[PDB]
């Protein structure tokens, strides 16, 4: 149970901070917005 | 069989959400600014291409 717990934070980890690729947490949710149709500046 | 894309040799940059240009606010437009040093410049997400900023490649609110 440990194991699978360690899978699960390094997924939340990768996902908050991001091959990498690096970018901030506000940069990618406007990203985000793009796919949904909504424009970055909203 | 798949044939796929695969990007590589990351390299980084300083970047900003938004830019003036005359006491204005411009976005990206589907795209990213990158200050290589230079000056600022707009790219894709993917293989670096610097591009002059420019109105069109902007949206001003």
């Amino acid at each position: 149970d440990d194991m699978i717990a360690a899978y699960t934070a390094a997924l939340v980890s990768g996902t908050a901070t991001a091959a990498a690729l690096q970018i901030p947490f506000a940069m990618q949710m406007a990203y985000r917005f793009n796919g949904i149709g909504v424009t970055q500046n909203v | 069989l798949h044939v796929t894309y695969v990007p590589s040799q990351e390299r980084n940059f300083t970047t900003a959400p938004a830019i003036c240009h005359e006491g204005k606010a411009y976005f990206p437009r589907e795209g990213v600014f990158v200050f290589n040093g230079t000056s600022w410049f707009i790219t894709q997400r993917n293989f670096f291409s610097p591009q002059i900023i420019t109105t069109d490649n902007t949206f001003v609110s």
